[PDB]
């Protein structure tokens, strides 16, 4: 019960696929085949979230893979865990829609969406009852995931009872490999403020920082960096996927974060990272796991929260403790930081956990924070979109195969009174 | 003959009622199957051979905590219907536990307490834990307790109640949904014992010295409270005080009840070797600020009335003397009405304390209880965090969204509101 399935737009949400479930599947002790090997016998009772029990004592999982290239789809399935998939769910296209978003959102991607709504119309009919359609998609750069506000607009037509996760991958101007992100992201964003009810704003800048500062690694490779990105949104679902002492699920999250619907943006968190040499001088108790979210490093969002002051916070700890650390430590954070936290929220922070820690980590933790910070990226990817508007560049990529000029107008004037509302609380 | 139902609501009353049978099994000397290799008549029931069942019902519409007693070791003497699961839990909202989902949900739980009510010859009464912040775990008791209301409006539908810390608040919303059932509270049960979480962390890293406790820990001690109210009507006593009687004699007015709970003594095996627990001790261990479990300043309020439920090797002679030695004293006080509020119910039996806990096992235990004024500062706190920011209508869009309309939000304070005010009317 409480599904939820599990969507890739884009070549980031393949590879944070692959990622995805590699630590799930290892999570619940599963080989590349899909049958289950684990020794615990607790670890199936809530297999069935992700996954669907097929024959041969073997499960695999809902996962929707959409890329407009099938350059991406050949890297999965010959990775590891590549088997454990449904050949159905892989999908193909012919170009990958130029970085655009014109082709993808209204043209390149409209010619696909049959053939992956009827799949999720399919697969989210099959199950008994269900939470979600979340996914990893890049809100901008890659275009086949900015066509992805193209398959979130319309789940809304047909679940909007439901609650879409979007773990989406921000742009930054000091990591931008694409040139339009300022172009898809900003447009992308008139969607989902009307459309999604949470999102994890991870972003490619911070997200090297945490891979160099915590860890002190050479060089992050791709492999090696969603590792903790698998794990900040394992952490989210195992209190569905686990027994808690307090239990939670993505409906918890929202609505107990979310003061208003559009402001329902997040940054994660996870703890604890660790280099090799550097794990065994860490004390590994709740003051140990928690100074390591709230500081502003151990940050996927590429924002500095020493200015913005968090509205709401979420903390799922994972592994057997006491309540107490985990309720003490995230109550005197509140105060001290009195501050960084909001005056008409009393207690903005909660708490979750489970019993069945990942492996190798006795103990594990999880952050969530809906902030005004976020009004920081969204100050610097709208400072430069208007640049790149002013004086109209590329847009006949936008206009043919594509939108009005008025488009971009509406999208920006409700981009930037979003941000207001931010400022409102500052 | 004498017989009382356990219905356990939301993670609160499970992750309690897995800790609260916990003690049952091993008063009376039955193993987690159900077997016992009467007192046990009120809570089991003597079926087929030898397999001794409990009168509960679980009911957490997250069907997880269930399925961990399901497959747990008590998963055999539980009767799997009763064992209700649901689907998918409110996410602490009320107005989508108490009726948007719960709906789906009411109408099985309400066959067995039938089911269970007619099959039991006469009850005192129920008993439902539950707490504020879960919103399923308190949305569904204020659509489950009308229905037992209307269902059963003569018998008692007492309520362990767990409500939130002015700081240790686990939620966000909860300070929501806590006044949303008050309203409802008064209207159809006839006593919360309301209980804080943030206290117990209070009492057992400083009486027990525990230095890091579990809900395990914190559940293990709500267990004896309740048994040590119910072991009257389950078992023999000097003076017996069964469910009926202290609930008529505690509650002067009939809104008025709110008592905050207390147990002692409460400390761990290592201390209890020191002192001898004398009547005096553990019954002046039970008026202090600190023992008591609801996290008020008992102090600047005062008792209407009180009610010690004595256990173990006990005899009246050195509590005439107790309830005599608090009578003088003047930093603890009484309202001008009440000349004498102590009840004392005895049992010859002791607690038979739970292993595996922190708790020991003394030959002497009480409860107490306390219709005071001093829990009105307690939502005090509560009715400004709800009060500053409805006025800014934040975390009711889901609410609204779910049903309810913004009208019960304004019913429910004021109705807290004016709840409060009569605690300032009675104390004078
Ligand atoms: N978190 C990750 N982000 C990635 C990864 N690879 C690329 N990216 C980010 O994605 C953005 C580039 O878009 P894509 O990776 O989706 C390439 P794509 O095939 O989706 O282009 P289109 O065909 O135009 O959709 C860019 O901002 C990168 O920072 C990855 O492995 N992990
Ligand atoms: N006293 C006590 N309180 C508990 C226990 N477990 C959880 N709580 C408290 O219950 C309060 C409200 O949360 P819960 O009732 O656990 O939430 P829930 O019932 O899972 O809500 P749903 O997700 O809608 O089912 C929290 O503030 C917890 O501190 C327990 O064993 N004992
Ligand atoms: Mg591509
Ligand atoms: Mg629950």
């Amino acid at each position: 019960m409480r599904e939820i399935v599990h969507i890739q737009a884009g070549q980031c949400g393949n590879q944070i696929g692959a990622k995805f479930w590699e630590v799930i599947s290892d999570e619940h002790g599963i080989d590349p085949t899909g049958s289950y090997h684990g020794d615990s016998d607790l670890q199936l009772e809530r297999i069935n979230v992700y996954y669907n029990e097929a024959t041969g004592n073997k499960y695999v999982p809902r996962a929707i893979l959409v890329d407009l290239e099938p350059g991406t789809m050949d890297s999965v399935r010959s990775g590891p865990f590549g088997q454990i998939f449904r050949p159905d769910n892989f999908v193909f296209g012919q170009s990958g829609a130029g970085n655009n978003w014109a082709k993808g959102h209204y043209t390149e991607g409209a010619e696909l969406v049959d053939s992956v709504l009827d799949v999720v119309r399919k697969e989210s009919e099959s199950c008994d009852c269900l939470q979600g359609f979340q996914l990893t998609h890049s809100l901008g750069g890659g275009t086949g995931s900015g066509m992805g506000t193209l398959l979130i607009s319309k789940i809304r037509e047909e679940y909007p009872d439901r609650i879409m996760n979007t773990f989406s991958v921000m742009p930054s101007p000091k990591v931008s490999d694409t040139v339009v992100e300022p172009y898809n992201a900003t447009l992308s964003v008139h969607q989902l403020v009307e459309n999604t009810d949470e999102t994890y704003c991870i972003d490619n800048e911070a997200l090297y920082d945490i891979c160099f500062r915590t860890l002190k690694l050479t060089t992050p490779t791709y492999g090696d960096l969603n590792h903790l990105v698998s794990a900040t949104m394992s952490g989210v679902t195992t209190c569905l996927r686990f027994p808690g002492q307090l239990n939670a699920d993505l409906r918890k999250l929202a609505v107990n974060m979310v003061p208003f619907p559009r402001l329902h943006f997040f940054m994660p968190g996870f703890a604890p990272l660790t280099s090799r040499g550097s794990q065994q001088y860490r004390a590994l108790t709740v003051p140990e796991l928690t100074q390591q979210m709230f500081d502003s490093k151990n940050m996927m969002a590429a924002c500095d929260p020493r200015h913005g002051r968090y509205l709401t916070v979420a903390a799922i700890f994972r592994g057997r403790m006491s309540m107490k650390e985990v309720d003490e430590q995230m109550l005197n954070v509140q105060n001290k930081n009195s501050s960084y936290f909001v005056e008409w929220i009393p207690n903005n922070v909660k708490t979750a956990v489970c019993d069945i820690p990942p492996r190798g980590l006795k103990m594990s933790a999880t952050f969530i924070g809906n902030s005004t910070a976020i009004q920081e990226l969204f100050k610097r990817i709208s400072e430069q979109f208007t640049a790149m508007f002013r004086r109209k560049a590329f847009l006949h990529w936008y206009t043919g195969e594509g939108m009005d000029e008025m488009e971009f107008t509406e999208a920006e004037s409700n981009m930037n009174d979003l941000v207001s509302e931010y400022q409102q609380y500052q | 003959m004498r017989e009382c139902i356990s219905i356990h609501v939301g993670q609160a009353g499970v992750q309690i009622g897995n800790a609260c049978w916990e003690l049952y099994c091993l008063e009376h000397g039955i193993q987690p199957d159900g077997q016992m290799p009467d007192s046990f008549n009120t809570f089991f029931s003597e079926t087929g051979a030898g397999k001794h069942v409990p009168r509960a019902v679980f009911v957490d519409l997250e069907p997880t905590v269930i399925d961990e007693v399901r497959t747990g070791t008590y998963r055999q003497l539980f009767h799997p219907e009763q064992l209700i699961t649901g689907k998918e839990d409110a996410a602490n909202n009320y107005a989508r536990g108490h009726y948007t989902i719960g709906k789906e949900i009411i109408d099985l739980v309400l066959d067995r307490i039938r089911k269970l009510a007619d099959q039991c010859t006469g009850l005192q009464g129920f008993l439902v834990f539950h707490s504020f912040g879960g919103g399923t775990g308190s949305g569904f008791t204020s659509l489950l307790m009308e229905r037992l209301s209307v269902d059963y409006g003569k018998k008692s539908k007492l309520e362990f109640s767990i409500y939130p810390a002015p700081q240790v608040s686990t939620a966000v919303v909860e300070p929501y949904n806590s006044i949303l059932t008050t309203h409802t509270t008064l209207e159809h049960s006839d006593c919360a014992f309301m209980v804080d979480n943030e206290a117990i962390y209070d009492i057992c890293r400083r009486n027990l010295d525990i230095e890091r406790p579990t809900y395990t820990n914190l559940n293990r001690l709500i267990s004896q409270i309740v048994s040590s109210i119910t072991a009257s009507l389950r078992f023999d006593g000097a003076l017996n005080v069964d469910l009926t009687e202290f609930q008529t004699n505690l509650v002067p007015y009939p809104r008025i009840h709110f008592p905050l709970a207390t147990y002692a003594p409460v400390i761990s095996a290592e201390k209890a070797y020191h002192e001898q627990l004398s009547v005096a001790e553990i019954t002046n261990a039970c008026f202090e600020p600190a023992n008591q479990m609801v996290k008020c300043d008992p102090r600047h309020g005062k008792y209407m009335a009180c009610c010690l439920l004595y256990r173990g090797d006990v005899v009246p002679k050195d509590v005439n003397a107790a309830i005599a030695t608090i009578k003088t004293k003047r930093s603890i006080q009484f309202v001008d009405w009440c000349p004498t509020g102590f009840k004392v119910g005895i049992n010859y039996q002791p607690p038979t304390v739970v292993p595996g806990g922190d708790l020991a096992k003394v030959q002497r235990a009480v409860c107490m209880l306390s219709n005071t004024t001093a829990i009105a500062e307690a939502w005090a706190r509560l009715d400004h965090k709800f009060d500053l920011m409805y006025a800014k209508r934040a975390f009711v869009h889901w609410y609204v969204g779910e049903g309810m309309e913004e009208g019960e939000f304004s019913e429910a304070r004021e109705d807290m509101a004016a709840l409060e005010k009569d605690y300032e009317e009675v104390g004078v």
